C-alpha cells in the first residue's frame, strides 16, 4: 500500500487508414489508444502522469 | 523556487516549473510545483518542503565543468579483473546518478574500448551514460548536445 | 493481465526511479484483442451473398 496507478480517461486517435485502404493492402482497420496513467508514490508523495 | 527556473531533477535532467499549485489533500493546501520534461514530456508535481528530500537540484556550476574534467583526464584508474564485478559496480555506479560515478563509468568503459573495443552491452552502457552526460553539460555550459559530444570526445582522448 | 505484470514489476523496480512508461505492459490487452477479433467463435466472417 505504498504505490498507487490508475489509468484513467480513456481517448481514441483518428483511424490509421481509410476503409479500402485497409481493405486491399490486408491491414487491419483501427485506430490507437491514448490513456492518461498516473503513478503516485504513497510515503514521499508524487504523481506521476 | 519560483516560476521559470530551469531547475535540476534526477534522473530527468533539467526541468521548467511552470507553476507553483495549492493543490490540497486532506485540507491542507501544499505548495506542490508543477514541473515538466522535454524528453518524457511529463508533468511532476512536488511539494516543496521535501523537495529536497526528493532531490530537485540546481544547475551543476562551473566548477563542477573542471572538476568532472579533472576526473576524465585523472590517470590511474584500474578495475576488477572480473569483467562482470566490474560492470555490475559501474552499472551502479551509473544507476546512482552521481555525476562523478557517472563519469568514471564513461571513461573507464571508453578507456577499455579505445584499447581493443568492447561488448555491446557495455556499448550500449556507454551510450546512455554519454547521451546523459552530454545533455547535462550541454545544459550546465548551454554548449548544445552536438558540442557537449564533440567535448567528450576531446577529452577522451586527452 | 497487465495489472498482474504491472504491480509484480513494480515490487521488483527501484523506488524514485520508474514511471508508467517503465510499469505498463501493453502486450497483453493488444494480445486479447487480437486473440477475440481473430481466433474465436463469436467473430464470423461476414455472410454477405
Amino acid at each position: 500500500g505504498s504505490m498507487s496507478l490508475s489509468f484513467s480517461d480513456p481517448r481514441f486517435d483518428d483511424v490509421k487508414a481509410p476503409v479500402d485502404e485497409c481493405k486491399d493492402k490486408d491491414m487491419t482497420y483501427a485506430a490507437p489508444l491514448f490513456v492518461t496513467a498516473e503513478f503516485i508514490n504513497n510515503n514521499t508523495g508524487e504523481i506521476k502522469s | 523556487f519560483k516560476v521559470g527556473d530551469t531547475v535540476v531533477y534526477p534522473h530527468h535532467g533539467a526541468a521548467l516549473v511552470e507553476a507553483i499549485e495549492t493543490r490540497t489533500i486532506k485540507g491542507e493546501q501544499k505548495e506542490y510545483l508543477v514541473l515538466k520534461v522535454a524528453q518524457g514530456d511529463l508533468t511532476v508535481r512536488v511539494p516543496a518542503e521535501n523537495a529536497e528530500y526528493v532531490g530537485v537540484r540546481d544547475v551543476v556550476g562551473q566548477e563542477g565543468l573542471d572538476k568532472v574534467f579533472q576526473v576524465l583526464r585523472a590517470p590511474h584508474t584500474e578495475e576488477p579483473t572480473n569483467w562482470s564485478r566490474r560492470y555490475k559496480a559501474n552499472l551502479e555506479k551509473l544507476a546512482s546518478g552521481d555525476v562523478n560515478k557517472v563519469a568514471e563509468v564513461v571513461r573507464d568503459l571508453w578507456r577499455r574500448d579505445q584499447e581493443r573495443g568492447l561488448s555491446a552491452g557495455e556499448k550500449r552502457m556507454l551510450a546512455k551514460a554519454r547521451q546523459i552526460l552530454v545533455g547535462e553539460l550541454a545544459l550546465a555550459e548551454s554548449t548544445d548536445d552536438a558540442k557537449a559530444e564533440t567535448i567528450l570526445d576531446e577529452v577522451l582522448a586527452a | 493481465r497487465m495489472e498482474r505484470v504491472v504491480r509484480e514489476r513494480m515490487t521488483t523496480q527501484d523506488v524514485e526511479a520508474i514511471t508508467p512508461q517503465t510499469l505498463i505492459n501493453i502486450r497483453p490487452v493488444v494480445a486479447a484483442i487480437k486473440e477475440f477479433f481473430g481466433t474465436s467463435q463469436l467473430s464470423q466472417f461476414m455472410d454477405q451473398n
